[PDB]
């Protein structure tokens, strides 16, 4: 009938605001601290949490996230730790999706990962290196275990591929990147009513507010990791500032 | 043809070797390159330009040389060396580069980027960009810049910028990661000149099509010199371009054994190797579904080899398909085996090979002992050893 | 035979150029080599053996490449590069070495000695000796071992003993002196593989005969690609082998200008040069009557050049004869002029030449300006620049 | 008529001895000291002096002679200093021949050098890098200015070339035992002399790196002259008195009854 994240975006759209979508990687600085940080995000007012699965060769991750995921891997982080993180988030009253490169999913088993993600209370999957063209197993697993499938679109995306990617997505579309972000969000709105999240290296309250004018969701990651590195209190303070940003 | 993938880049149907495991951010330029290749591969002007450069600039054809002084070390078999070492820049890499660089210019791209491990692809790319007046940036792992320093200096003399990559293992896979990030950011103006037969469609097919010339020449040459098709054709396997290049013309000759030799480093039991087929398993890495060295969760395992060119934990998808089909056999060769062969080729034939190519020679020697007297083995001698002279002199105590 | 010397080795009459200015202690082995060469140069089995190696081992023919991106720096003339840089070992030296090494085996010699400056002849000799199972000793000036160190290491990997010569200027002329001393002492078992078109008869003629192939190929190729004989053919001149090699086939084409370019170092006015024809005079040196740099008493003046291969105060007698006859013009090119051309060729055509060859390229650019639009100039690109990369990178501020 | 050096060998052969032939290079350790050294050789009983002309690239000279000729050239030695040395030797009652590589002779002018050498009282020319095959100008100048022409033979010399080299020589034939530099400490030398005697009665001088009385005496059994070079240079480096002593011991060696 409807997507898992649909009620969150409708609740935001009813309170005249965008959803704050917070990314942290599992196992940074260690597994217990990362879970405590993800819980803090729920408490500090993140509507959706992106639980990152650290990958050895993360092509799309920037330097802040890359170094953090490297550190998590040195610390011995495992894919199961992510599912434990999703469970802890769900028990705390938060809403979690998993962001992962595709090979860890293949290795685990696509169906099995979907099954276990759903059992932990996970709501969906963000797939930065999986285009719909290769997503046959994932589409089937997604339908069966009732998980949202968040694909990425880009400024460079052709009209045809943008349409195909939006059509294949459930929950929201991750619009990743001057006037490029609103233009890309505009092109998604022209073919579909699906919510659009925007990730733009957001650091501040003002930046989150600008994005909330046109996007249904504001995605923050790099800045949250930077905040956690200084301290857990610094993360709370920043998350609270971003929570205020999306309400304007 | 019979051996090409579908329009999505998949070999073998539904198993799905190859394809495109890339972010949507790259798909516009990937589709642009694919379309441009399909157009230009059947344009006589393009093929004439490529041909003219192969002949007059790169020095094709490369010769086929019967290394008779190796015979007694190879069970009295007959080792024929396909001399890609004599190409301009000193390797097979130039074949693929001239094709892709001409294509970059046809597409109106103003900037070319490339990864390199041994520095031969880097040097070839820089070479073509000098020739065609394109801006050039080469990404090279920091460990590789140190052990292949001759090639860094050549690249710089040729007008290329060189960026030392310090992330991960500081070798070829990490250089590839950085070049990928560059392309993602600069897709509108930048062509990615990928140097091996891996990556997302169209790279495995395109790289192979530009390297096919090796096998087509070899197949004619061996029939001319030996009076028949070989008993085997062998090559070393990094990502897979020189191997697929020489193999392709023999795929439909059922009596011709095809053997790829991969780098085993300190030994396959040690966890310090690049033996992808021997120790790896199926997975998605660097744009394709193929084999790679990976742990229980699917994290890439870092490769190790004395050879910078074979020090890569992945392999190209066409090779995965050929392995699955039983058409090609893939076998490990250790650092020690490779260096023994290096030395032997120097002393017996007066040819200083690339350490990459030495793996193929080492494998050929063993295959000669299996097949026996009078067996005809064509070995792809992929490059020369200028870049490796220091390493090898150190290995053999010659200072 | 029209251009050959008499049985005593003299060009241009009974007292002319060439001959044998050697001690009686060398005459037995000189006469032995002369007789062996006269026998083998007309044996089809010998020429077949040489041809087979040229094709399958060395990769002949070398191509002829029109360097169109140089044209605007050469008065809109058309520069065609004869690509000896693509030969096995990276220079024209291998042509002469294969011939002489085959001859050494035919004579039953078990030991081969050679001099080298740039290290390209040394590497070529080591290569052939490895190939043919001969013991090999290379003499190299101490200054040259330091500035061409890549070639020292190659020679050593190939199994040659390398002896650093500390006498005199520690460059090519002094290496030659030491090799001569070795030969005098070891004539019974030792063949002296002399690397340039100088020395006592039979070396100028023999070396030239083995390098003739360059010109024979070039004359066919240029007629094919340009539709006519060239307006000029040019080369650099050390002792004179690559120049005489490419020139010889055009000697009886009266419309074809021939220009040799000699190393002028810091300048001919400075006394730091190797400009033998510009600043030298006739005399007896290293076995022949030819031109050399010499003072009022007849003492050899030490040469200087940035190029190790052109750093030689003498020149071969056939060149002296051709100079006297008015058939070839010889002209100075400085270190700076050569390095400007080195850099230009890297940047424009993606070819890294030997610093030796860059003198010829530099000369061709000036000749192009003189002859003008559409003039066809064939340039002997005698070798590649791998050995010179460190020197060049330093020259251009690239480390 | 007869060779210039003929009377010396006849005189030695009448006194049942070999001629002592002493080499020094002009300008080592400097020009005046070398002239004083060559005069000392005359006084100490050298029958013939080889006045060496230092050459920049002396392929046949051994290490001792090569270092000394290098030092002379650093000192600024000239070809005409060799002619002055020959004059001084002639004035002192000695007999001089010049040993030179060929290019200094070409540069000077072959006829002119022969003229001026003869004018200084020089008796002949030893030519280690000039074979008779290239010696047309020298043969003409040699006949015109009455100078002896001493070519070298080697153990490797073929029968034809040995005969041709002996035929072309006047005064004596220099037989040497192969590698460059004065000999220092084998049956090659008597065999080579034996081959020269089988085709001609010309005197034969032998160079073998002689350093001692005993070695000079061995050579004097079969040879008409004993040639010493390396050891004289080594002696002079230590001092002029050491040269006088050594030359005196070698002069005793060549005499045998
Ligand atoms: C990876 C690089 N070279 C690999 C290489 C290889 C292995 O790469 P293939 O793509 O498997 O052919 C073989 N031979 C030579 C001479 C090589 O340089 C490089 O230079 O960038
Ligand atoms: C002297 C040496 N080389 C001279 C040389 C020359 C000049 O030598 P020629 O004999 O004049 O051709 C030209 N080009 C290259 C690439 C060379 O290496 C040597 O390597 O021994």
């Amino acid at each position: 009938e409807a997507s898992r994240l649909g009620p969150v975006f409708d609740s935001c759209r009813a309170n005249n605001r965008a959803a704050l979508i917070g990314y942290l990687p599992t196992g940074y600085p260690d597994v217990p601290a990362s879970v405590a940080a993800m819980t803090a995000l729920v408490e500090s007012g993140c509507d959706i949490i992106e639980v990152g699965v650290p990958y050895s060769d993360p092509g799309m991750d920037g330097p802040t996230i890359a170094r953090a995921t490297e550190a998590a891997l040195r610390g011995g982080v495992r894919v199961r730790d992510t599912l434990a993180a999703v469970e802890a988030i769900s028990i705390a009253g938060g809403r979690a999706v998993v962001m992962t490169y595709w090979n860890p999913v293949l290795r685990y088993g696509v169906d099995a990962f979907a099954r276990d993600l759903a059992a932990a209370g996970g709501l969906g999957l963000i797939t930065p290196d999986l285009i719909p063209d290769e997503a046959q197993q994932w589409l089937a697993a997604s339908e069966e275990h009732r998980l949202d499938r968040i694909f990425l679109v880009a400024p460079s995306s052709t009209p045809e591929r943008l349409a195909a990617t939006v059509e294949a997505s459930r929950g929201f579309v991750y619009a990743a990147s001057s006037q490029a972000a609103p233009e890309l969000v505009g092109r998604v709105k022209a073919v579909s009513d699906i919510p659009v999240g925007v990730g733009l290296g957001v650091r501040s309250r003002a930046q989150a507010a600008q994005i909330a004018q046109y996007a249904d969701g504001v995605i923050v990651g790099s800045a949250l990791v930077t905040a956690l590195t200084e301290g857990l209190p610094r993360l709370r303070a920043l998350t609270g500032e971003l929570a205020a940003g999306v309400r304007l | 043809t019979s051996h090409d993938p579908d329009s999505g880049g998949h070999f073998g149907g539904p198993s799905g070797w190859g394809g495109r495991y890339v972010p949507e951010a790259l798909m516009a330029v990937i589709e642009e390159v694919t379309a441009a290749y399909q157009k230009e591969r059947v344009s006589q002007d393009f093929l004439d330009d490529l041909d003219r450069l192969q002949a007059n600039y790169a020095g094709r054809p490369s010769p086929l040389y019967e290394a008779t002084r190796l015979s007694q070390h190879a069970g009295s078999a007959r080792i024929f060396l396909k001399r890609e070492d004599l190409n301009h820049t000193g390797s097979h890499k130039i074949n693929n580069v001239l094709g892709q660089a001409l294509l970059a210019r046809r597409m109106g791209k103003t900037r070319v980027i490339a990864e390199t491990g041994a520095g031969q692809h880097g040097v070839a790319t820089a070479t073509a960009c000098a020739l065609l007046g394109l801006d050039c940036v080469i990404y090279m792992g920091g460990i590789d810049t140190a052990r292949q320093a001759l090639n860094v200096a050549r690249m710089r003399l040729l007008g290329a910028e060189v960026v030392a990559v310090q992330t991960g293992s500081k070798t070829l896979k990490d250089a590839i990661n950085e070049a990928f990030r560059d392309w993602v950011a600069n897709a509108d103006n930048t062509y990615y000149c990928f140097g091996t037969a891996a990556g997302p469609h169209p790279f495995p097919t395109m790289v192979r099509d530009f390297q096919r010339i090796i096998g087509m020449e070899a197949r004619v040459q061996i029939q001319g010199q030996a009076g028949r098709l070989p008993d085997a054709v062998v090559a070393c396997v990094g990502g897979g371009s020189n191997a697929i290049g020489i193999f392709h013309a023999f795929l439909d000759d059922p009596g011709v054994r095809l053997v790829g030799f991969e780098a085993a480093g300190d030994g396959v039991e040690t966890g310090r190797h690049a033996a992808t087929f021997t120790a790896g398993s199926p997975g998605a890495f660097h744009g394709s579904f193929s084999y790679l060295l990976q742990d229980e969760d699917g994290q890439t395992i870092e490769s190790h080899s004395i050879s910078a060119g074979l020090d890569y934990p992945g392999v190209g998808p066409e090779h995965a398909w050929l392995k699955e089909a039983g058409r090609v056999d893939y076998r490990p060769i250790t650092d020690s085996e490779a260096m023994d062969a290096f030395g032997l080729l120097c002393r017996m034939e007066g040819i200083i090979p690339a350490i990459e190519s030495a793996h193929a020679v080492a494998g050929a020697l063993k295959l000669g002992v299996e097949l026996g007297r009078g067996a005809v083995i064509v070995v792809n001698l992929s490059g020369r050893g200028d870049k490796d002279v220091e390493t090898a002199a150190k290995w053999f105590g010659l200072l």
